[PDB]
């Protein structure tokens, strides 16, 4: 039931999503090893993901969390980078999209920095880079990130390096 | 897939060294996220 609707670059929604993508780029401590060397992106397309069933699945859970947290879902918009974007947009997030070895245990990880999610587009640590050129810093191959609505509810604060 | 800490619905990873890093977050139920936008892009080689 998923359909993808292209946004016009003239659309205010295209423009606010691009700005959140571009302005949350930072330098990484790996010097670009995992995600490549860049200060900005060339945005090729932004599509709105529409799936009734997945959305109702989200809003059902959102309301459960909210009623457990004084009517506050603590909803954020966050980036997610994965080799499995095409399975996610059709079937939703599940256990198969978890980072089993992540710093905070086996769960589904999201970032405020788009450049952090970009380090995972081609796998953990960037895997072996783009499928065509085996280059974690490929400037040619098209990459995909998701910009996602995430319910945090009451979040456990972990301080970290 | 692990569980949230008791009494919590997610984990926030707060940066404690890299003064420029923003936060990272973890959820433990797939139903707690909806993939709203698919962004197709290239990284750009700095000039
Ligand atoms: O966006 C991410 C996707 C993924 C990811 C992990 C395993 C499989 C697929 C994607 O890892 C992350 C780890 C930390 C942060 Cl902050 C963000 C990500
Ligand atoms: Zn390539």
């Amino acid at each position: 039931g998923t359909i993808l609707i292209d946004l016009s670059p003239d659309d205010k929604e295209f423009q606010s999503v691009e700005e959140e993508m571009q302005s949350t780029v930072r330098e990484h401590r790996d010097g670009g090893h995992a995600g490549g060397i860049f200060n900005r992106y060339n945005i090729l397309k932004i599509q709105k993901v529409c799936n009734k069933k997945l959305w109702e699945r989200y809003t059902h859970r959102r309301k459960e969390v909210s009623e457990e947290n004084h009517n506050h879902a603590n909803e954020r918009m966050l980036f997610h980078g994965s080799p499995f974007v095409n399975a996610i947009i059709h079937k939703g997030f599940d256990e198969r999209h978890a980072y089993i070895g992540g710093m905070f245990g086996a769960g589904i990880y999201f970032a405020e920095n788009s450049s952090k999610s970009n380090q995972y587009v081609y796998g953990i640590g960037g895997g072996t880079g783009c499928p065509v050129h085996k280059d974690r810093s490929c400037y040619i191959c098209h990459r995909q990130l998701l910009f996602c609505r995430v319910t945090l509810g009451k979040s456990f604060l972990q301080f970290s390096a | 897939m692990a569980h949230s800490p008791p009494g919590h619905h997610s984990v926030t990873g707060r940066p404690s060294v890299n003064g420029l890093a923003l936060a990272e977050y973890v959820i433990y139920r797939g139903e707690q996220a909806y993939p709203e936008y698919l962004i197709t892009y290239q990284i750009m080689r700095p000039e």
